[PDB]
């Protein structure tokens, strides 16, 4: 039930392009491995894991029907990091840096969504 | 493995 829209193509070709290459992207390109990291409480706190590797694949595979779905996955990723981790943890500053770039890129997105 | 608290110690995915 997926579509290609102008906003989803923008989120793929402009927003994700910028975030995927960023120096702080590496913890977020793939799901958190709570076993490997030794975080037995991770999945007790985070009930909807999300990462940029999953988002990127959904964009590539036209999984989304509408840009809001992709925006929601980005918000889940960032909030998940802020909820699980502590405010002074490095990972949170990395996530906030990525969120700043996300927001700056989204600010130039077409304001109206249309299928292509 | 990496530390969430000290994540910036690592420049790339350490696995």
């Amino acid at each position: 039930p997926g579509r290609v829209t102008n906003q989803l193509q923008y989120l793929h070709k402009v927003v994700m392009k910028a975030l995927w290459k960023h120096q702080f992207a590496w913890p977020f390109r793939q799901p958190v491995d709570a076993v490997k990291l030794g975080l037995p409480d991770y999945h007790k706190i985070i009930k909807q894991p999300m990462d940029m590797g999953t988002i990127k694949r959904r964009l590539e595979n036209n999984y989304y029907w509408a840009a809001s779905e992709c925006m929601q996955d980005f918000n889940t990723m960032f909030t998940n990091c802020y909820i699980y981790n502590k405010p002074t943890d490095d990972i949170v500053l990395m996530a906030q840096t990525l969120e700043k770039i996300f927001l700056q890129k989204v600010a130039s997105m077409p304001q109206e969504e249309q299928e292509l | 493995w990496y530390s969430k608290k000290y994540a910036k110690w690592w420049t790339v995915y350490p696995c």
